[PDB]
RNA sequence: GAACGCGCGAUACUCUUUGAACGCACAUUGCGCCCCUUGGUAUUCCAGGGGGCAAGCGU
RNA sequence: AUUCCCACUGUCCCUAUCUACUAUCUAGCGAGGCUGUCUGAUCAGGCAUUGCGUAAGCAGUAGAGUAGCCGUUACGAUCUGCUGAGA
RNA sequence: AUGCCUGAAUAGGGUGAAGCCAGAGGAAACUCUGGUGGAGGCUCGCGAAUUUGGGUAUAGUAGCAAAUAUUCAAAUGAGAACUUUGAAGACUGAAGUGGGGAAAGGUUCCACGUCAACAGCAGUUGGACGUGGGUUAGUCGAUCCUAAGAGAUGGUUUCAAAGGCCUGACAGGCCACCAUCGAAAGGGAAUCCGGUUAAGAUUCCGGAACCUGGAUAUGGAUUCUUCACGGUAACGUAACUGAAUGUGGAGACGUCGGCGCGAGCCCUGGGAGGAGUUAUCUUUUCUUCUUAACAGCUUAUCACCCCGGAAUUGGUUUAUCCGGAGAUGGGGUCUUAUGGCUGGAAGAGGCCAGCACCUUUGCUGGCUCCGGUGCGCUUGUGACGGCCCGUGAAAAUCCACAGGAAGGAAUAGUUUUCAUGCCAGGUCGUACUGUCUCCAAGGUGAACAGCCUCUAGUUGAUAGAAGAUAAGGGAAGUCGGUCCGUAACUUCGGGAUAAGGAUUGGCUCUAAGGGUCGGGUAG
């Protein structure tokens, strides 16, 4: 399995030809300040590996769900 | 409890590990670290506190000795 | 703590390497008194150089 | 204190087959057999590790690239930096003192 | 002669694996090479089928 | 290896008792205390081939000592009384 | 008797050899004292002996087949001491009565029905009988390679015509050397976790990933048009052509000792759950709180490079070794073994609580967190030191280096050890048991030992009834008889500066000791 750092990568990984589906799982997790927050992992598996975008910005990761195919399939966790 | 080697071992590194430190502190030079260091070695200090108190009658009999000649002659 | 090659030896060689060392220390005490048992160094030491044989010759 | 076994046909403790035990996923600790170590390569002349050179099995230098096996110097990749000027400077002096016989020769027989 | 199968051999109440036994090995259903042909995207790949492999300082 | 001295002993005078095992028949077949350890601790018990006479509990202002102040919390082995008791 | 090849094993306790360090005696040599160090024909539990697997040479009588402990209730069944369930008692006690393997056995594995025979009583039980079911691999082995040795060809490469390749609008040229067999413990390309059956698992299912071979396409580089750059250097890189020929590395290699580090186990604190005990005391005893292969970033002792030039000799290990053949010191390069973070991955696994049903009867909600420790056991690893010795088996296999053959440009030049994309992986073993072998908790012991228990297995073995002590003498016999009372001490760091309950202020000289600003009366 493969980690990416890069949205515009993730979402050109979702618009090949060869694409299933696409995964959103949700984590309620604390950060070193103490106040918990919510993380969004999007997992989509390319060729050979299963590439996973982690984000822990709230709004930036509903602009990504907002800016996912509407033809693709997501699982929501 | 404690077998020998392993007691020796520890005083042996803390007593190299003090020496080190009094050398780069600058309150022993090379030389004196030498000797201590030979000396720490051959089992002549049991402890820190020994090391220390030697270190200081060393520098005071150091101060002393050139006098020590003509302070005996006198009487 | 007994270590795990202890258990193992013991469970297994201890008692021919037991046996071996009573029979070459029986064997040690029987030739200790006869006569006729040296070392390759001790009988070239009692033979002598080539000029100490010429030497008892004379 | 659960107590685990080899994985494979070897049952003995040979060089070939070793034995890590780790704690898996499922909360049991289980057996994993550990692959041989790589070796550092040596170089030809004096035989110390090379430097700046991956270490690999045999058949793992086949699937890496050229800059994670050689150095970009002169039998780089063969032999050390020390080996690679001692034989310049030694192939140097070797050619001047083959000039220098050549013209005590060419000397030598003029008298004649 | 033997092994495995339904007197017989996958056409089994034509002739499997062998055996003097023959491509090479063999206490293994292990390893090859050559010629034709067919199929799966196919000039390359993969597989199936058929048939084989015990010159001269002379005149 | 042998001989003398002291001490001990069922070797003996001189045998006796207990435990385990064995032997026999039947159905079938058939030539109070102590050491170590464990029940969380007391109490009460198990095991270790008998392992080798004052109960439990409570009280005292008496009590080695642990734990509060410069007359005084608390814990407390041991001792005393209920107790020739308890079994 | 002597061997050879490839593996396993060569342990523990005690003692304390060279060498080294600090002292005292002596002009040296040396000799004592303390420490260190960890060696051996050292000890402890002509001769004999000298661990082990695979391969390979020269009368219903004797009696009960002997492995201890059984008891109560219920179920099945014609029939129960022996079958099943529950309760009690007891045992193995990690060196097992526990879980696996090689060889060997061949269906003994699982289910259903049965007791004619067998399991030396019985039996409703079965390693029995009858009928069925069951063994799934690109990644685990064999298959490949060679070892000692065996063995074709004409005894093991020998007076053998013993074979492949290359060049060129049939001739020429290059090279030497022998088949094959021999290891399921040697060498070797690659797979992990979770779940699943009556019986199958690194093989099946789900997810996740690697290896080898092949054809090809796209991007990028190959910068004026033609095989790229940087750093003094060690060396770094997204690439960055390379024939014959000649080399180098990995494979690939004795044994032992202490030291350092990682991981698994053990120990342990807080907290979040569940369970036990509670006449009295006990914030108490037990158990859950896990993170695989693979992948990205980062992380090194050693070694090496540059500056520099050292005696007032310094650095330095537990172990006295190193330096003008370049130390101390200052600054850098490298191997990624191994830690850390992350993806895999919480969605898995685990511990709980609640709500549904004469039924596959599964639904829902929480917690799965933060630390410490070591003469501890298991294992891997790094730099060393000691001793033996052929510089310590071979081959398949992969990589690199010298060398300079050849090739490369105007409507897609050459290369593709950079990136991405496509396809495939056959035959045999796999159920079960098991002379050689693997794993291995805690507490007491406070002297290997023995004793007790946790996890896990047992209750198997025909059943019922009925050595110790000793008064007196003492060989007269026989051949012989660790725990209660003291005192001094005592561990790691940081600190400099004469102390550390007091009234703190503390020497001379010698680089710096936060910045800035500010000086009168009169003409
Ligand atoms: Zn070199």
């Amino acid at each position: 399995a493969r980690e990416i750092t890069d949205i515009k990568q993730f979402l050109e990984l979702t618009r090949r030809a060869d694409v299933k589906t696409a995964t959103v799982k949700i984590n309620k997790k604390l950060n070193k300040a103490g106040k918990p927050f919510r993380q969004t992992k999007f997992k989509v598996r390319g060729s050979s590996s299963l590439y996973t975008l982690v984000i822990n910005d709230a709004g930036k990761a509903k602009k990504l769900i907002q800016s996912l195919p509407p033809t693709l399939k997501v699982n929501r966790l | 409890r404690l077998p020998s080697q392993v007691v020796w071992i520890r005083r042996l590194r803390v007593l190299r590990r003090l020496l080190a430190k009094y050398r780069d502190a600058g309150k022993i030079d090379k030389h004196l670290y030498h000797v201590l260091y030979k000396e720490s070695k051959g089992n002549a200090f049991k402890h820190k506190r020994a090391l220390v108190e030697h270190i200081i009658q060393a520098k005071a009999d150091a101060q002393r000795e050139k006098a020590l000649n003509e302070e005996a002659e006198a009487r | 703590k007994v270590s795990k090659s202890t258990k193992k030896f013991q469970s297994k060689h201890l008692k021919h390497t037991l046996d071996q060392r009573r029979k070459e220390k029986i064997q040690k005490k029987r030739i200790q008194g006869r006569r006729g048992n040296k070392t390759d160094q001790e009988k070239a030491d009692a033979a002598g150089t080539r000029e100490q044989q010429q030497l008892k010759k004379s | 204190a659960q107590r685990v076994t080899f994985r494979r046909r070897n049952p003995y403790n040979t060089r070939s087959n070793k034995i890590k035990v780790v704690k898996t996923p499922g909360g049991i600790l289980r057996a994993q057999h550990v692959k041989k170590l790589a070796t550092r390569p040596k170089c030809g002349d004096c035989g110390s590790a090379l430097q700046g050179i991956s270490t690999l099995r045999p058949r793992q230098y086949a699937t890496v690239s050229k800059t994670h096996k050689t150095v970009s110097r002169a039998y780089g990749g063969s032999r050390c930096a020390n080996c690679v000027k001692e034989r310049i400077i030694r192939a140097f002096l070797i050619e001047e003192q083959k000039i220098v016989k050549k013209v005590v020769k060419e000397q030598t027989e003029a008298a004649k």
